[PDB]
């Protein structure tokens, strides 16, 4: 992801 | 002496002393417990909002419902000697519910007054009617949305309009999680309940609510003037755009969550129907809005608008939502405690030990 | 040939053919709409009952009236058409009514009958008369007291006394909103429209009607004896205490919801007394209560006691209450029109055409 | 003519042709670069499976979100000539995701289909709702749990209740790792990536679901009689004790890895409370366990007794589980393709030329 | 009485009693044994590298692991007869591990400890967290580098965030070695065991971190003033070039000595990431850097900026090595045997003897 | 035209043209000066092996590192006139040698080549890989054992493995030494450095290695049955005992010299170790030897026996020791030359004028 | 609550 | 260690 | 109704 | 060698 957790 | 007015949100504890104008202790009504091994127990308030990275949060309360009442009694606890460093036999006390919790709910919690706390006299008021103190009324129809529960309760000349008061489920704790899943769909991800929290402070900072949704849904497609920039706790920046908007209007279409209830424009509305013609215009021209979800930026000209044309023509629709309009509630605690009338109301221990926990229903 | 009986009550739809002791279509007036995306438009009766959960259902007629002609309309074709399997144009119709109903009402209808059905002829008659002529009587006073209307007829000898029909709009659907009200204090929450028909479940099976509502809730406050057990679709189970007879203790006293009505025993007693004293004694002689509210355990007897208390000593109060008394209006359809003398009050489609829509009002 | 469906899950790549009863291409979604000095730049799949030992292996995809859209095109590159052997633009093509992945990752997927690749038309299904298809049923629970995310997605006569959706960020690669710490305390050691291989391939062949996770904890604890023999590629010798469910319990328990959410039974539980009461009956009678994850020994078992335990008593719980489960989302994509109804929702690339990658969100 | 702290470290055996403010008896844990025939069959520590020209030098511990107990028990022999001059079973006793060591080896210590030395009660500490307790802090990231292995550990507000722990097996004498293979292309040669201690004494006094790698091998290229000489111990003169910083590099980048993990400034952002987003904060401004391979010249600040970069913008990253971080961890072992509240913590031989070996983990 | 290829072995110097299959030119690395006075000044090679009586010679070479470079140019000189008659600017130029030898020999020798003998182009390459090329794989280990030094590499398909590679300075020249020792004590004196190379001569033709080298010893002491007889050139008897294995035996167990290295058994093991485990097996079942030293009798029987034993049951160890592994190096080197593809590789006089000696470092 | 919805 | 890496 | 009460 | 061992 772009925020939280990485992807 | 002085009476004690505590106003368990499920938001905020708002907790103070009746004649002042403010409360002075305000904190989240949280329960923190230690997520890994490591030093409390337990956290509370603003504890736990400190060091909520490492902790499991609990409200104790859902929907104005008391569900964990071993967490809900520490709450007290720390709000009396540790926020207001005072020990709650000395002074009445004032608390509040919504309306239509079950009953057992209600006698619970004066059981614990009257065991844990020895409080000398409690009562429990109707948030919807303190409002209406707090606005300077004695007619209007005070919508109460806060964190747990949305409520609208009509009020005339004095007199309570029991058969026509609304309770609606839909609130703050709603939209926060319909927010989680749209910032999901634009590309972030918070479901920890530390990110919860985060999610919370976005928007009451960020949102607003739209005039005409849908216009403003495609200037939002047209372009980016609409989008702002949030920095996260760790310096990441999160940019949001349409979603400023389109978490509140979810209070006009709580479709949107699969909810069958129709929005709280028309909740209102048909309150004004349940009650006889006579009066209605004068529900018309004194509707009082309060509580946290009120306080999102042109939510009053929004509501203006819808019940504009639900409502006959020329029939003036004022809208009474001031400043500080989060706290009225709590404002007409310190009211109404102050009040001399009202005295002959407080419930005794005494009272209490003879009737038992039924004669709270009254 | 045979005629086609087809009461449209607010509450279920009672169809079948005149001659036969017993409707065969009868199913509820309900038509469903998909909540969520994914299948039909709609669901009409069984089939909205059946996937009620993924539907918001509405009711076509209120308190008697329709208000949405669209979906009424659709019933009727699914009645037809898919409920008893017959062409409209092959028979006659009986359709039914409140009394008092505005007159819109009845020539839409009647409009409706003439173009989508094409029905030969058809005539509107009173539910309350109707049900008269299943009693076998022709005198008495008729309380009619459904899902949609309550209302009483007196008539004597075969003759009408319109100048003393009641109308209360309080009914079946007033008592289940009622009941949810009460079930909340309780401690359960049944607010959505598939959560209604639930309710309604409940009310059929476990509520009765107190002979001494005040004995009665002493009764319930000191044990828990009158507590019932009633299980939920999903398994959970539901615990009633004195809800199983304040809800339909209503009916003898709907200020519980807001009404200025007296209850159904004087609103009876009432229409007496506007009927010349000369036939008062065989009124009282001759109470004749139909339609599904009149199924509560024990309301013949409180409603004894009530008229007894009301009317002069030593008028002996008899009331009429038999097995399958839910159905007398629909019976009552099959047995006028089975009569060979009523043929000639048919309205014929060609009488229609040549006066307009005011020739129903005969 | 015939269209060809690819499953892009974060584990493997499962494509084949419609009206196939099983995938003709499956390999792992793995790109892999020399870790060394020296011949292929990059390495796919097989290949990559071949080598791995002197190759540094890339996931172009985590959690269901695609990180690394240079490999991720490779992947398909390789699929579709090296596999399938097939010209991309002669088939109508299905590809699927996961349940709120950002829009911005569905909508490059598209660009690039309509770019690199030239489908004639392409169309993204949520993987849970073919796995339904592929269980014949209507009605039910899909839990789609593989190794990139685990899901949850209700599902009731054809309607999709998108209000109860669950995510879980849990899935194979989690317990992947998990087990290479449990190993390191055995006295083990798997800390490259390609001993990330090797170790799930142990996962895969050693481990099961314990019933009572805590009696099989004493058991281990009392005796070797659970202790398993593992020959690594290069001849030794790995003993394995109570990790064979130790590793797996974590998708009940996630806590072992630091997360906060509840597990997968709960999950699932959850959802379901969710829905509206009329339909949780038919929930629970209709589980449907699907995914990689699923193929542990007795976890349907594991499962029930958990579910059991949440669920009101009688609430028949039924798990299906069926032998290739592994492949049921594949085979629902190979269901629906040749279904003649769905024709209609392909995306051609004349619409997502007029309207914009906007047009996938439908 | 006083606890009696021993710090098993793979390169030095640090320890002293509790209380002091530096240890001891510290000497390099080797154990030596003639190469040649001829005097005592082995030699300890300083002993072996007084005569190491002609024995064979072992470590019992490698990589934190004991490899060779008899050596190690040796070792503790030596430690407590010759150096310390004190008999055991007179105190309390502090072991040290680094994290993720393989359980054998903890219970195989503790073992010893209650047969060979009869310690009254043990700990055993994780080394990081002890080293914390030095650097006078509740909250920051560990990192302890030695010549064993090199491990992360972050701790917030007195908890530990275990499902964040990272292991690199890149340490002290990963180094050495790759040193000595360069000191090969630049023409020397240092093969023997003897010599490879020469390299280490080398290594710690001419090698620096670099803070632009690049730029100072440019720098390297353009002149001699980078380099240095050495005089070895038969009087020959070592001239060293870029080896100087070339060598402590491949702690930032792993990949020259062929391992797959990320440089030690990623590893430690990457434990961050793990961490939930509410402390990162307060994580970037508290790194602490411990152990003998943080000794490098420069090597804080090169840190510093590896980490901004990695590091969103405005996190101040705050990094915290000390003077005598190489013994931060004795130190902390000093302060917690006599903190006071930790004596409850001590495992008895009783305890042990009634449970078996299993105790220690808790 | 055709490239030259010759392989600067501290033993023989083997040159010759790509494309033929066996050297052209192969003779002793050897510089002789006359030892009294009297006619050249130096003799090279078999000049110098045949007048050697009267002559001291000197190796320019050692352990792959050239000492003396004026002796070195010197044999190339004759090499390049004497031996193949060829003008050196005629032909590309193939030379070899050892990993890791100091960087600075390499660019010597690179200059050498672009000043004296005005060498077109050249290319260094490590001997090691070339034998693999003339084992005909790309997957296997490599070990090379001369007379100068011997070494270890692993590599796999076609990918290079450096950070497992071994050198071992124990060689051919040692085991002569070793010899002479050996012969002193059977009673005999070889050492003068005529001497020297008889010894040479002896060992080439009568030792072999002892599959049970302990088992052997005590079949030596039982009887004479092993010894053998060879002539000295002046016709003096010699006659040799346990030496025929006794002296190969070092190999496997250095020690004999004073080395602390392990055997060359456990050499090679160790590279395997030291490579990721997913090749492993394919490295056990292609071990290559080659050189000088590999030509003993039985060597390769000896070496499966000893790695079987190191290696994991099943582990298949085959060993690849075909006839001419004596001059695999060279062959390959023939091999590589010929290929089309490697013609980019060579290092042309205008690179090297431009960037300097460093660009051979590539 | 204890039944409809959670709490 | 008994595999990966020698310890 | 169009007036008192909805209907 | 220029160190350890001779060359
Ligand atoms: N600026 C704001 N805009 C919108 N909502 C807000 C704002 N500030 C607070 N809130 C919301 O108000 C709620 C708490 O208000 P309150 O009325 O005290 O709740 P309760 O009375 O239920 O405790 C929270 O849900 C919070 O997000
Ligand atoms: N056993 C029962 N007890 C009480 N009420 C009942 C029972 N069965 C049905 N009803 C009620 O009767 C109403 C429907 O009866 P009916 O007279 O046919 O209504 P309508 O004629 O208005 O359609 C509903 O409100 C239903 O709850
Ligand atoms: N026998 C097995 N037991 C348990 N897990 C398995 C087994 N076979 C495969 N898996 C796991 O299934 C996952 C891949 O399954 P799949 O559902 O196709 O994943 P995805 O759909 O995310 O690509 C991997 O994580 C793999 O370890
Ligand atoms: N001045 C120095 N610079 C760099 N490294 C050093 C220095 N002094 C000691 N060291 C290294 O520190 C390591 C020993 O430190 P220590 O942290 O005590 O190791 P361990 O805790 O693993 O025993 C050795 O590898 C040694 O080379
Ligand atoms: N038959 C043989 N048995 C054993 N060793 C031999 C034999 N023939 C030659 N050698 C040895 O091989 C070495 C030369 O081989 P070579 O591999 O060419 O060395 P280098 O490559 O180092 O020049 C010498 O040490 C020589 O004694
Ligand atoms: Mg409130
Ligand atoms: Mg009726
Ligand atoms: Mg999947
Ligand atoms: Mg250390
Ligand atoms: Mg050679």
């Amino acid at each position: 992801w772009x925020a939280x957790c990485p992807a | 002496t002085t009476a004690l007015v505590c106003d368990n949100g499920s938001g905020l504890v708002k907790a103070g002393f009746a004649g002042d104008d403010a409360p002075r202790a305000v904190f989240p009504s949280i329960v923190g417990r230690p997520r890994h091994q490591g030093q409390k127990d337990s956290y509370v308030g603003d504890e736990a909002q400190s060091k909520r990275g490492i902790l499991t949060l609990k409200y104790p309360i859902e929907h104005g419902i008391i569900t964990n009442w071993d967490d809900m009694e520490k709450i007290w606890h720390h709000t009396f000697y540790n926020e207001l460093r005072v020990a709650p036999e000395e002074h009445p006390t004032l608390l509040t519910e919504a309306p239509l919790n079950p009953k057992a709910n209600r006698e619970k919690m004066t059981q614990i007054m009257f065991e844990t706390f020895n409080v000398p006299a409690m009562y429990v008021a109707i948030q919807a009617v303190l409002s209406l103190y707090a606005s300077g009324r004695t007619t209007g129809i005070v919508l109460d949305s806060g964190d747990g529960v949305t409520h609208n309760v009509p009020i005339y000349e004095g007199y309570a309009l029991p058969h026509a008061i609304m309770r609606l489920d839909l609130a703050g704790r709603d939209l926060t999680d319909y927010l989680m899943k749209i910032l999901t769909e634009r590309g972030y991800s918070f479901v920890t309940t530390a990110e919860r929290e985060i999610v919370r402070d976005i928007k009451e900072k960020l949102c607003y609510v739209a005039l005409d949704f849908e216009n403003e849904m495609a200037t939002a497609a047209s372009s980016s003037s609409l989008e702002k920039s949030y920095e996260l706790p760790d310096g990441q920046v999160i940019t949001i755009g349409n979603e400023r908007f389109r978490c509140p209007e979810t209070l006009f279409q709580p479709s949107f969550i699969g909810m069958e209830s129709a929005g709280i424009h028309e909740t209102t509305y048909n309150s004004i129907m349940k009650c006889d013609i006579d009066i209605r215009k004068d529900l018309y021209a004194n509707n009082v809005m309060s509580g946290g979800t009120t306080m999102y930026p042109g939510i009053a000209d929004r509501m203006q608008k819808e019940i504009t044309a639900l409502a006959p023509s020329t029939m003036k629709i004022k809208i009474i939502a001031p400043p500080e309009r989060k706290y009225s509630v709590w404002i007409g605690g310190s009211i109404l405690a102050s009040l001399s009338t009202f005295q002959q109301m407080w419930i005794t221990k005494q009272e209490y030990d003879e009737a038992g926990p039924s004669i709270v229903h009254r």
